[PDB]
RNA sequence: GAGAAUGGAAUUCCUGGUGGAGCGGUGGAAUGCGCAGAUAUCAGGAGGAACACCAGUGGCGAAGGCGGUUCUCUGGGCCUUUCCUGACGCUGAGGAGCGAAAGCGUGGGGAGCGAACAGGCUUAGAUACCCUGGUAGUCCACGCUGUAAACGGUGGGUACUAGGUGUGGGGUCCAUUCCACGGGUUCCGUGCCGUAGCUAACGCUUUAAGUACCCCGCCUGGGGAGUACGGCCGCAAGGCUA
RNA sequence: AAAAUGUUUU
């Protein structure tokens, strides 16, 4: 998250070239952040405050995915298929 | 590639030449992996505000170097394992 | 109160720079309180951190003791 | 026996009594006195007069040991500090830089529980 | 609060805890 | 917030020098320590724990809470004119996690402090206060426990309803600068005073305990009782439901 | 500095 791969993620998950805040981009960014924080917590199992931040990110991503699936179910399926298949 | 400032307090018995040799070898271990060294300043011998390892004076060095966190940590552990340097401090000015 | 103690500005703190740290250290060797040093909260915090660093790094005494 | 000339003084005044130590600047003590040594015992050895007596006794013995003007370090939250200073002055020898060598923790060790008198 | 209510509850709790301490063994032999 | 390294003072202990009769402690004492050299004093060393000043009228965190310094890793907040998505919001039974201190398990550590304990005092007695000692514990690693006056005794969200006056954070504007001192203004905190209003009163009052809407928890006289029985959780202490 | 207590009238 030195903004390099963040911009990369924004551009390769954007719906249109100017898109930077749509639910797809938000879910992609949140998933990358959840992965990074999961690794950090695996290193530091005792970081309860960061784990709470991780849970907040998880819930936010869940609500965004719920909105996406409520609007366009096939788009939701494609997005989650790209993003870890929702296991 | 962040930038750090290391202040080094070297045993006062050092009288030139070997201080430069130590600085050269530590800058070498910095520069072995893309770690540029911006500046090295030798304040010289100064009286310590309090005794450090039974020594009333010390040689002061300031090293401004841009490098990786792993490289700066490895330089710090080298300075720690060295027996010829009284103290080290590694500042990272967040702005400059 | 404390407004009569006019706010003082210092610029860069630079724990190496002993002049400012001496100006803000007490005659006994302690860190002066904010209401007597006339610094903003951020400047006072930076001055205190710099004083602690200089103390640990031998540029300043932990306590000047006898005057 | 031997003339030490300069010497120095340590005035440890606590809430219970006062102890005076005249010592060689090398740290070796030349003479010493306390309220317990000079007569007083128990509660009545915390008084400033007890510190007066002890300080003058220590100063006198240091004098027949041959000891001139003193640099003095005082320590402790007692009451006999100044009085002992006067006492040394009255017995007569130039007093120099009265110090404040009393210790002070940086939190450090935990203090004992608060008394519940 | 009059602190009397807390004192009444305090005494009830303390008496029950004393009962538990004195009957600790019997409860674990047969019961809770 | 987590990890690692590391700084100085102080206490205690150790070694040595010096020195000699007490030291210590209290309302007063004694137990205790001390000519087998204590207390004191100086030098050197070991070790554990807590971080003076900065430091509060302050900051941060969902709460519990958080203060030596440095680096590494990481969470959230605030502001901004543009930019993007386009109601994606709010609350949330059950459930899950976090949750001071004490406590528990295995191992480590142990300076100081200190339940229990021993002794001395006080006392009619003193299983206390006070004094001298002092073990668990306090500390670390990994678990467990899951309770507090865990309190603002005030659930979360939102809109509206005089002001006055401190203070913390981000902008922006102005004059002299071409810094900053200063004033404004805006957004978000955090106090105090105070109007309308509310309240049994005390008091609250834009950080509501006012005027309203949404959702959750909870109350129905005092004891018996947060007890019994049952069940769940726990190694236990016990907790929860009741 | 510690220094306790106060049955049943009608
Ligand atoms: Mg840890
Ligand atoms: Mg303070
Ligand atoms: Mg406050
Ligand atoms: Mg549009
Ligand atoms: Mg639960
Ligand atoms: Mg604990
Ligand atoms: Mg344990
Ligand atoms: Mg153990
Ligand atoms: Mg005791
Ligand atoms: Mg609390
Ligand atoms: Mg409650
Ligand atoms: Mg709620
Ligand atoms: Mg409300
Ligand atoms: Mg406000
Ligand atoms: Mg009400
Ligand atoms: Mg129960």
């Amino acid at each position: 998250m030195d903004a390099a791969e963040k911009k990369k993620i924004i551009e390769e998950y954007a719906t249109h070239p100017g898109d930077t805040g749509s639910p797809d981009v938000q879910v992609a960014i949140l998933t990358k952040r959840i992965a990074e924080l999961t690794e950090h917590l695996k290193v530091h199992k005792g970081d309860h405050h960061s784990r709470r931040g991780l849970m907040l990110m998880v819930g936010q991503r869940r609500r965004l995915l719920n909105y996406i699936a409520k609007n366009d179910i096939e788009h939701y399926r494609e997005l989650i298929a790209r993003l870890g298949l929702r296991r | 590639m962040r930038k750090y400032e290391v202040m080094i307090i070297i045993d006062p018995t050092v009288e030139e030449r070997q201080v430069d040799s130590l600085m050269e070898k530590y800058l070498k271990v910095i520069t072995d992996e893309k770690g540029t060294v911006d500046n090295v300043d030798v304040w010289g011998k100064r009286r310590l505000a309090y005794d450090i390892q039974k020594k009333s004076e010390g040689i002061y060095v300031v090293v401004n170097a841009t490098c990786e966190p792993a490289t700066i940590q490895e330089l710090d552990r080298l300075l720690a394992i060295d027996e010829k340097i009284m103290r080290t401090k590694v500042m990272r000015p967040e702005i400059h | 109160k404390v407004v009569p103690i006019k706010t003082v500005h210092i610029g860069a703190v630079d724990y190496k720079d002993t002049a400012l740290l001496r100006k803000f250290i007490s005659e006994r060797g302690k860190i002066r309180a904010r209401r007597v040093t006339g610094l903003s909260v951020q400047d006072q915090r930076k001055v205190a951190i710099a004083i602690k660093n200089a103390r640990e790094l031998a540029l300043l005494p932990y306590a000047s003791t006898a005057r | 026996k031997k003339n030490v000339v300069a010497g120095q003084a340590h005035i440890k005044s606590t809430f219970n009594n006062t102890i005076i130590a005249i010592t060689d600047p090398s740290g070796a003590v030349i003479s010493w006195a306390s309220a317990g040594t000079v007569g007083f015992k128990g509660s009545r050895k915390s008084t400033p007069f007890a510190a007066q007596m002890a300080a003058e006794a220590a100063g006198r013995r240091a004098m027949e040991h041959g000891m001139k003007r003193v640099d003095v370090f005082v320590k402790g939250p007692g009451s006999g500090r100044e009085t002992a200073i006067r006492s040394l002055g009255a017995v007569g020898l130039e007093i120099g830089p009265i110090s404040d060598v009393t210790p002070v923790p940086h939190n450090g060790c935990r203090p004992p529980k608060r008394r519940r008198v | 609060g009059s602190v009397i209510k807390k004192r009444r509850k305090r005494m009830a709790k303390k008496k029950h805890r004393k009962l538990l301490k004195r009957t600790r063994i019997q409860r674990r032999r047969a019961g809770k």
